[PDB]
């Protein structure tokens, strides 16, 4: 096929064609030019007069005389299989590798089909990470999405690699099959530079966790609409390998800011009523469409859990990207530049980072009967210490009451021993022992959150 | 009736040509498959259908057929204890009919057409019947579900069915003019079920939370709004209002919420026990789920469906309690539809008819005496999500000036893990002056005076806290530091409540009044002792501090004695020294 | 006090800056709507 010639406009991303009504809305095309090089596209806003395309690669060398556009498929769909569990793809899905394409087993769409609110179940199992600021105060369970609000020069890739390497479930603390469950990473990156990509690949190759993970790469010297396409492919593969083959996947989505940028660029070139500070109106819809693809169903036993890394641009929690992401997901982890100055690692600010699906995955019979209570008390004491910091900065350190100094020293010990942990794999019990050691630095009877029984049993 | 073809399908909205005579808001069925939409335009001979589905994969030339009916619902027995979609599709049936996904183009009735019901005659052939009258009764599990005459209908009953067991399709009454009345009927959602006259609210809406019951009350006809940034608890508080209220029925509308947030209700509620009859709690809930990846016009569709169901139950005679979640999603749906219409937007893109819709939706809530001579009530608690937390968004402002209470959530109180994070000086209430007769009749006699004293103490301590932050909380006098410390004791022992304890999750009025009495008596005696000359450090080390502190983790049975013992102990120990 | 006044001045300048962009986009939208409706006599 070489039909549908007679384009009549080219400017940046877009490209128009004259009378063509048999192209279905949202189809896929391929744009051959006068020298054989074939590009890609996607039909938006079909109509009886013309039809607007959205080129993927670029628009260099396309003239208005020798240029055609042909139909490939009436809907976007990726050819998934199980043989793609050691491979490495790019953007749209060609293999950037020395091996031929795969022989598919089923080809499903990449757009949607949400889960039925009655075919779900509450995520309950508990997965520890070895980061005592996430195991003890911001619990991470299996079936929940939890971003990492990074920064410019703050270590977020290192924390993601550490979580991916240390994360393991604890079956012998609630009663389950002892040894059954490794993970399966579906790392999907859109916009990463060369340094960060080389770091990630080195790290994955050091631990041997590469022969059970798929890779979609969209490095920074590539087009942008491919960034618009990549995460849908990733989540399609993940949902397949979970709800069909009983795996437990862990999708790492990197730099959602570049995805939002490509979105804003196509919206601008479309002139579509900017919502708030640039970015168009439907960005909540788009981010939700690619976030809500991670849950757990009943009957099956697979699971899909996410960790979308994203760099809040100017360190503003009020920027539209972090704002909408926080409204959509359930939980968050937030790094701290001030703590990064003082050599702490991981510099996870423990105040503004919460997780919602925690009261159901922790408590008596799952980890230990005193977990959430130590959590509440540690939060209260740290808030008091932080306030007394400002009291000091107003008055002076020698005009302080005898217990305000206790709270101050608790805050400093907390920032120095509980948060800073290097690259070591802790345990829930070691971290709770450290937490109780710290909480014993304060006197008894001034902890109105814990019960007297636990107070007597641990101190 | 009127058939046309598609011309300009683009995004979530199409443009059908060859359609002359189509009304302005009826429901069309676009596409070769049926993708029910809605008309909002009429330009010469085309139309602007607004689809409620995906539209991914259509073409140009596929037919569109009008219906001439503006989005009715189905009102009758069978609604309680069930989920629905935005346009009233049973989620359970769709699940068992397709699988775990939600495909497009599924046709299922709203009310069941197979189960039998226990009819009971209530008329006599030859009587005169008018709209809203009673016709019979059908026992649903725990309630005596009535059946009614659709409004704007009258005649002379000719022959009724005797008792028995029928479906919802057998006409149980046959009027003389030939009109047959089923056990259900349809109602367009954008209208309002008429009444006789609207009464004045004079009884509270007990909800369990000490703050939202003692300080900022809401009458049993009222309205409210819980705005705040993400990470405050605009959902924990609404779920607690849904599981510890005093209403009869509850409708939980989710307009752009989380799938997990809506499935943690379908799983737990058929295990708890409603605090009025003992049955399961899922026998009074009609929740209407519409998550964040389903189609985009189903948002407004779901809001209107929920309000019409609540008004039906009010006309029946119960005391409903609507609960609309995140009305801001409605606003953003309207913004997208406007950006497709290509119109002129007001501030921040929101179309120039936002406030009208919100007012018309908030103004069908209140106690009323319907056409059968009974009483009903529809209370509304609509969450609001500002785009940065600022109370200057058009939705956050237009939702003032129309409501009663207003429960402004604060972010720092939610970072300190101090829940609930109700800011005690940005909120307000307007009902707290018509409920005093009810308080005097059913709680105590000087409960208004105790409430006034508590509020005055809080909102006088604030001024001293200003000077505290200026100078430091040590250059103050003794009475001033006493006021600061009493304020802190209040703030941590009477305005704090953990929704995950076993007995500190439902505090009643007598228990709240008891705690207030203890606090006031302690403050009085401490004032006297400070005048005497004893030191504030000893006054604070008095262990009645910890007694009246932990006095909230008690149950509700031994409190009438615990309170007496602690009261006498305070009165003794603060004159011992 | 002068530091707070400087902060206020900066915030006020940014808030006023982010209204002229809106007025500009609105005027362009109005121009496009006029250009389109100038061709919608019938069809
Ligand atoms: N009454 C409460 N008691 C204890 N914790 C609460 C209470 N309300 C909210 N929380 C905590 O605050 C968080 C708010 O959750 P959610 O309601 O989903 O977000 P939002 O309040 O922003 O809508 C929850 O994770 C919960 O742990």
């Amino acid at each position: 096929k070489k039909e549908y010639t007679g384009i009549t406009y080219i400017s940046g991303p877009l490209l128009f064609v004259e009378n063509a009504k048999d192209l279905a809305y949202g189809a896929i095309v391929d744009i051959k030019d006068g020298t054989g090089r074939v590009r890609g596209g996607q039909v938006i806003e079909v109509s009886e007069e013309y039809a607007v395309i959205q080129v993927f690669e670029e628009t260099t060398g396309l003239d208005l005389a020798t240029t055609s556009v042909s139909l490939v498929e009436d809907v976007a769909r990726l050819g998934v299989s199980k043989e793609m569990l050691g491979r490495r793809f790019n953007g749209i899905g060609k293999p950037i590798d020395g091996l031929p394409p795969i022989t598919p087993e089923k080809r499903l769409p990449i757009t949607g089909l949400p889960l039925n609110p009655v075919a779900r179940r509450k995520p309950e199992q508990f997965i520890q990470t070895g980061i005592s600021t996430i195991d003890v105060m911001n619990t991470l369970v299996r079936g929940q999405k939890l971003p990492i609000f990074s920064g410019s020069g703050l270590p977020a890739n290192e924390i993601a690699a550490q979580i991916a390497r240390q994360a393991t479930v604890r079956p012998d603390l609630s009663g389950e099959g002892e040894k059954e469950e490794p993970f399966a990473v579906v790392f999907a990156a859109m916009g990463i530079t060369q340094r960060e990509l080389s770091y990630f690949i080195q790290e994955f190759e050091r631990t041997g966790a590469l022969s059970r993970s798929v890779l979609f790469l969209n490095k920074a010297d590539d087009p942008t609409i491919e960034r618009i396409l990549t995460p849908r492919m990733a989540l399609t593969v993940a949902e397949y390998l979970a709800f069909e083959h009983d795996y437990h996947v862990l999708v790492i989505l990197t730099d959602m800011t570049n995805y939002c940028e490509a979105l804003r660029e196509i919206g601008a070139a479309r002139e579509e009523i900017p919502g708030r500070r640039g970015y168009p109106g439907y960005m909540y819809t788009d981010l939700a469409t690619i976030y809500e693809r991670a849950g757990v169903v009943e009957g099956k036993k697979g699971s899909v859990t996410q960790i979308p890394i994203l760099s809040m641009p100017d360190d503003d929690r009020t920027h539209p990207i972090p704002d909408l992401t926080g409204y959509i997901t359930e939980g968050q982890i937030q790094l701290s530049r001030e703590l990064h100055r003082k050599g702490i690692y991981p510099p996870i600010d423990p105040l503004p980072s919460l997780s919602r699906l925690m009261n159901n995955g922790v408590g008596k019979g799952k980890t230990r009967e005193d977990h959430k209570q130590v959590s509440d008390q540690l939060y209260s004491a740290y808030a008091n210490g932080v306030d007394i910091r400002k009291l000091v900065a107003i008055i002076g350190e020698d005009a302080l009451t005898e217990n305000d100094r206790r709270y101050l020293q608790f805050a400093d010990a907390f920032e120095r021993f509980f948060i800073n942990q290097g690259q070591q794999n802790r345990s829930i019990e070691e971290s709770l022992q450290i937490a109780w050691a710290l909480l014993s630095m304060l006197p008894q009877g001034e902890l109105k959150r814990i019960s007297k029984d636990h107070i007597g049993k641990y101190y | 009736m009127i058939q046309g073809v598609i011309q300009k399908i683009a995004g979530p909205a199409v443009i059908a040509k060859g359609m002359l005579g189509a009304r302005m808001y009826d429901i069309c069925k676009v596409g070769e498959e049926g993708l029910v939409g809605e008309i909002i335009r009429l330009d010469g001979d085309t139309a602007f259908v607004q689809v409620y589905e995906d539209t991914s994969g259509l073409k140009v030339g596929e037919p569109v057929v009008s219906t001439g009916l503006p989005l009715a619902v189905e009102l009758g027995p069978g609604m309680l204890n069930g989920i629905y979609d935005g346009i009233q599709r049973p989620l359970e049936r769709i699940r068992e009919k397709t699988g775990i996904y939600i495909t497009r183009g599924v046709v299922v009735h709203a009310l069941d057409r197979e189960k039998k019901w226990a009819w009971t005659p209530m008329v006599k052939p030859g009587d005169e019947v008018r709209g809203g009258m009673v016709l019979g009764t059908v026992p649903e599990f725990g309630f005596t579900h009535k059946i009614l005459v659709p409004p704007d209908v009258r005649g002379r009953v000719k022959e009724v069915k005797p008792a028995g067991e029928y479906t919802v399709e057998e006409p149980v009454v046959v009027l003389e003019d030939g009109t047959e009345l089923k056990m259900y009927h349809t109602w367009p959602v954008r209208r309002a079920r008429p009444v006789q006259r609207k009464l004045d609210p004079n009884t509270p809406f007990l909800t369990g939370m000490r703050i939202l019951d003692v300080l900022f009350p809401v009458a049993m006809g009222g309205t409210a709004a819980i705005p705040g940034p993400f990470g405050s608890g605009k959902t924990v508080t609404q779920q607690s209002l849904a599981k510890w209220s005093n209403a009869d029925v509850v409708v939980y509308v989710g307009c752009g919420e989380r799938g997990n947030e809506m499935t943690d209700v379908l799983v737990e509620f058929p295990e708890l026990t409603d605090p009025k009859t003992g049955g399961p709690l899922m026998h009074r809930t009609v929740l209407i789920a519409n998550t964040s990846n389903m189609p985009v016009a189903a948002r407004e569709a779901s809001i209107y469906v929920g309000v019409t169901i609540a008004e039906y139950f009010r006309d029946q005679g119960f005391s409903v309690a609507l609960m609309a979640d995140s009305t801001s999603r409605w606003a953003e749906a309207l913004r997208e539809i406007s950006s497709r219409l290509e119109e002129m937007p007001a501030e921040e893109g929101y179309p120039p008819y936002l406030a009208a819709r919100l007012a018309a939706f908030y103004e069908r809530a209140g106690k009323v005496i319907t056409l059968g001579g009974e009483e009903g009530a529809v209370t509304i608690v609509g969450a609001v999500s500002p785009p940065g937390g600022d109370m200057s968004e058009p939705v956050t402002q237009s939702t003032l000036r129309i409501v009663g209470a207003f429960w402004r959530l604060d972010a720092s109180l939610a970072f300190r893990r101090h829940f609930p994070a109700i800011n005690w000086n940005g909120s307000y209430s307007l009902f707290t002056s018509a409920l005093d007769p009810w308080y005097r009749e059913n709680v105590a006699e000087d409960y208004p005076e105790l409430r006034d004293a508590i509020s005055e103490l809080l909102q006088r301590e604030a001024g001293l806290q200003e000077i505290v932050q200026l100078v430091g909380p040590d250059a103050l006098q003794d009475a001033e530091r006493l006021v600061i410390e009493v304020g802190r004791i209040i703030r941590e022992d009477f305005l704090q409540q953990n929704a995950y304890h076993e007995v500190d999750a439902y505090c009643s009025m007598k228990k709240a009044y008891g705690i207030m009495k203890m606090i006031l008596a302690f403050y009085k005696e401490a004032e006297a002792a400070i005048k005497r000359g004893v030191s504030i450090d000893e006054i604070l080390q008095l262990p009645v501090l910890e007694r009246i502190g932990r006095a909230r983790y008690v149950s509700e049975e031994e409190f009438p004695a615990y309170f007496e013992e602690a009261m006498k102990e305070i009165q003794g120990a603060f004159k011992a020294l | 006090i002068p530091g707070i006044r400087a902060q206020i001045r900066f915030i006020q300048q940014v808030l006023e800056q982010r209204e002229r962009e809106d007025t500009f986009r609105l005027k362009r939208i109005k121009g496009k709507i006029e250009a389109r409706e100038a061709e919608e006599e019938g069809g």
